[PDB]
């Protein structure tokens, strides 16, 4: 049974400062007792500026019941640089809100403000753990960005070395693999091998990436994901569409990697980004009649959803 | 006007093909699939003249939708202190619907809406999700208080512009407190820097005059690097130095539906700006490619999804849907440089709304995410935006913004806005006054375009109409910001 903080020894000397909404407010909440009684005493350790434990524990009991309260938790970062708390500690406490199903973008962004100001020498439990953490979720599109963030910031700083910039290409490469339509995992990709600063950019790279992408969608010939990772690695390298053709043509009824020769089963032709592709190539080689016929065969025949855009790019061919 | 918008009815619905490659995308993309053609079979085609028999009949329930929101004027359950820091956000998502759906608040009302924000506003600058007492400013609650306000509020003693002019200097002084050097902002102290801290920003910078050079420098740049290889715009960009001028920025995520609506909202807001060289580009074709890609196929619905091999989401016709015209205006901006049918499918978004998205008639009202969600406000709000962008054919008229700037008056204003660094301001006053112009008319410039109407199922399901970029009704946007500007 509930305890009020009026009735604490430890809370004696405080006086409590009730919510100033004015007389009759617009969407009120109605609060339980002991989340009123928490921001009641919060209101008024706030106001005296107060940096204790026991103003650390309050803090730890209101974003238990209300996560997403980002004032109480730029109180509670402040507490903890003040009392020179033990930042490892905080963070196995974040572990287990996590664990709890407390989440919000703030539970995150405290998570980043920990290991900034931390600043490990190496990073590679805190990379492992995010790893782990997408087991319920591996979209969860926090957890990609904060890794996004960790591997930039630590990298920025000197800290990931080869072996670590490797092991993460092994790690995405088997999360695609259990599931070629995380796209996630393909923006992750991305970053990995062509916007981080220190990705290569050689004759080599580009023939294995290609290998890799032409792979993928012979998997998967229907998967929008590398479709759109083809046409954004061919543009932002400025590589013809032509020479790839081949590898292409047959979903539209060299050494790179060519379809299977019977196609997998439940693969209905012709594959819309096919066409995509087929016409921009057309538009490559300036013969805007052929793009245009394909671009009016996606609007009334094979993407319809789209009628009016693929109307749209087919006028432009003219 | 819908030759290019096939009605979802009249198109062959088909699962998305597995290829034999089983993944747990694709369990859950049938099961929604499932979901979403067994609650179109159960309905009837809102294109028909007489509504079948046997079927539901998929008019729009607005009346009740209406009382699902008025629990707001009212109280909450106890499960909504989740959103305790969101509460301008409940009051946005209210009073928006209530404007699309039609529906007048009484003068009382809409005072304790004003006196309510009001006591969300710090004197040291902008406002908190509750009370200042409670609460630290944010960018995010400043936004959608700042929108209630101009939907709610009056420029009378008790109206609560009177007291946002006042609060000018201030705001501005929060605004810069959040500045980053790189172009970011936080959206409070010590808060996150995305997207939607610099779109919520500009948004109100732009309504309350009080833009100045120190405060957009590097917000371009930050802006145009979250742009992704997709097309769409990530939530952030990472600045990496050279060992305010990094060597390179590198977006941090996929691209999504909710930060590419900011992106291109930023942007769109920032080519108003007489600045040199700015703001730095983005690539438009891309970013309606994206966009158009998004719509979803007959079997769900022709709803939009907010990223690639993601589920159709209804709020997300909002953010994908509302950001299509900002993606076309500068797509014709670029072709324009260099030297019509519907961009996306306008009925089949309004189909999805008023046969998936809505509560189940004879309940609680409300609109949703998809069939077996709850409905909610944000939902509610999200979903009656998008039906009004799909619906209305909004553009941006270049000959509309050239009469606003012959009708502006640039001896009229508020006080200039002090910069924090001495040399933060414009230049001079011919510069200032260029700029407040420009600004001004090109926030007035989004219209209607005459007989480009589209009310699938009847009249009685036409909503109002709402402005791209702002996101808040014509007839509330022109008098709330010819006020701060001195306009009229
Ligand atoms: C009534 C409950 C609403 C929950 C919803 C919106 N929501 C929010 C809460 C407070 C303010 C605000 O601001 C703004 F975005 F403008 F609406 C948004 C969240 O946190 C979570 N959401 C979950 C959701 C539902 N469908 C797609 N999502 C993903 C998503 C994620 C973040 C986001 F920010 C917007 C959407
Ligand atoms: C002005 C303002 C605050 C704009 C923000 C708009 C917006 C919708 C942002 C979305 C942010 C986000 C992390 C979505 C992913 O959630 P999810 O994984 O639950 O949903 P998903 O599967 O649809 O991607
Ligand atoms: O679905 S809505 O339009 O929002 C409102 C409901 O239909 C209410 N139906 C009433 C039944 C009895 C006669 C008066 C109407
Ligand atoms: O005078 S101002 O700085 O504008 C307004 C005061 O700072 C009030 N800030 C709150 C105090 C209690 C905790 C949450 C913030
Ligand atoms: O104005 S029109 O588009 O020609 C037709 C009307 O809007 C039809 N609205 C229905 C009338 C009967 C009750 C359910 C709604
Ligand atoms: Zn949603």
């Amino acid at each position: 049974t509930y305890i009020p903080m009026s009735q604490r020894r430890s809370w004696a000397d405080v006086k409590p400062i009730m919510q100033d909404d004015g007389p009759n407010p617009v969407v009120p909440i109605m609060y339980s007792e002991e989340y009123k009684d928490a921001m009641d005493y919060f209101r008024a350790i706030a106001a005296k500026e107060e940096k204790s434990e026991r103003a650390l524990e309050l803090t730890e009991i209101i974003v238990r019941m209300n996560p997403a309260h980002y004032t109480v938790w730029q109180y509670r970062f402040s507490l903890l640089t003040s009392l020179n708390k033990s930042l490892e500690d905080e963070l196995r406490l974040m572990n287990e809100f996590a664990v709890q199903n407390l989440k919000s973008y703030q539970v995150w962004h405290h998570r980043l403000l920990l290991l900034d100001r931390i600043s490990p020498q190496d990073p590679v439990s805190e990379i492992e753990y995010i790893h782990g953490s997408l087991l319920p979720d591996p979209k969860n599109y926090h957890t990609w960005a904060y890794l996004h963030w960790l591997y930039s910031h630590f990298s920025t700083l000197g800290r990931i070395s080869e072996a670590q910039w490797g092991s993460e290409l092994d790690w995405c490469n088997e999360m695609l693999r259990v599931d070629g339509r995380n796209n996630s995992a393909w923006g992750w990709r991305w970053y990995l091998r062509v916007s981080r600063p220190g990705a290569e950019t050689s004759s080599r790279s580009l023939q294995d990436e290609l290998i890799y992408i032409l792979k993928s969608i012979h998997l998967i010939p229907h998967n929008v994901s590398a479709w759109n990772y083809l046409r954004g690695f061919l543009k932002h390298f400025s590589l013809p569409l032509v020479p790839i053709l081949p590898a292409i043509l047959p979903y539209t009824a060299f050494g790179f990697p060519m379809p299977s020769d019977p196609l997998p089963e439940d693969t209905p032709l012709p594959v819309p980004l096919a066409l995509e592709y087929l016409a921009d190539s057309f538009i490559e080689q300036n013969r805007v009649d052929d793009a245009a016929k394909v671009f009016e065969k996606l609007s009334s025949e094979y993407d319809q959803m789209r009628a009016g855009y693929w109307e749209f790019r087919r006028r432009e061919c003219a | 006007a819908t030759e290019f918008t096939p009605s979802v009815y009249s198109l062959v619905s088909k699962p998305l093909p597995s290829n034999s490659r089983p993944s747990a995308t694709l369990d859950e993309q049938a099961e929604t699939e499932d979901l979403i053609s067994q609650l179109f079979d159960l309905t009837a085609d809102p294109n028909a003249l007489v509504s079948e028999h046997g079927k539901r009949y998929s008019g729009l329930r607005k009346q009740e939708h209406t009382q699902f929101l008025a629990s707001s004027f009212f109280q909450l359950p106890g499960k909504f202190v989740s959103l305790d820091a969101s509460r301008p956000w409940l009051v946005f998502w209210t009073v928006h619907s209530l404007d699309l759906l039609g529906v007048a608040l009484d003068q009382g009302t809409k005072d304790r809406v004003v006196s309510t924000l009001l006591h969300f506003l710090s004197p040291k600058g902008g406002f908190g999700g509750g009370p200042a007492n409670s609460q630290i400013p944010h960018l995010l609650p400043t936004y959608a208080s700042v929108c209630s306000l101009a939907i709610a509020g009056n420029d009378s003693s008790t109206g609560g512009w009177k007291d946002l002019a006042a609060a000018r200097q201030s705001i501005y002084e929060f605004f810069m407190r959040c500045k980053r050097p790189d172009g970011g902002f936080v959206v409070c102290e010590g808060g996150e820097v995305d997207v939607r801290g610099t779109y919520c920003l500009l948004v109100v910078a732009t309504l309350l005059d009080i833009i100045t050079p120190e405060l957009l420098h590097n917000v371009d740049k930050f802006v145009s690097a979250c742009q992704t290889y997709e097309g769409g715009f990530a939530c952030a960009s990472f600045p990496f130095p050279s060992v305010s001028e990094p060597s390179c920025r590198v977006s941090m995520a996929e691209a999504h539906g909710g930060y590419t609506s900011c992106s291109l909202n930023s942007h769109f807001l920032l080519t108003s700006v007489p600045l040199p060289s700015f703001p730095l580009s983005i690539d438009a074709n891309a970013a309606l490619r994206w966009t158009v890609l998004q719509q979803g196929e007959p079997i769900e619905g022709g709803g939009f999804r907010g990223r690639t091999n993601k589920l159709v989401d209804g709020c997300y016709s909002w953010w994908v849907g509302g950001g299509a015209p900002v993606a076309e205006e500068l797509v014709r901006r670029e072709k324009s440089r260099k030297v019509i049918p519907p961009i996306f499918n306008r009925v089949a978004l309004q189909e999805f709304t008023l046969v998936a998205a809505q509560q189940d008639p004879g309940s609680t009202g409300g609109l949703r995410d998809k069939p077996g969600k709850r409905p909610d406000q944000y939902h509610t709000c999200n979903n009656l935006s998008g039906l009004s962008i799909a619906q209305h054919k909004m553009s941006h008229s270049p000959s509309t913004v050239s009469s606003n700037r012959l009708k502006f008056d640039a001896s009229k204003g508020l006080p200039a806005v002090k910069p924090v660094a001495p040399g933060g301001g414009w230049k001079n006053e011919d510069e200032r006054q260029n700029a407040r112009r420009e600004i001004w008319a090109n926030a007035l410039g989004w219209i209607e375009e005459e007989g480009g109407e589209i009310i699938v199922g009847g009249k009685d399901n036409r909503i109002n109409t709402t402005t791209p970029v702002f996101n808040i009704l014509g007839l509330r946007l022109k008098p709330f910001i010819n006020y701060f500007y001195c306009q009229e």
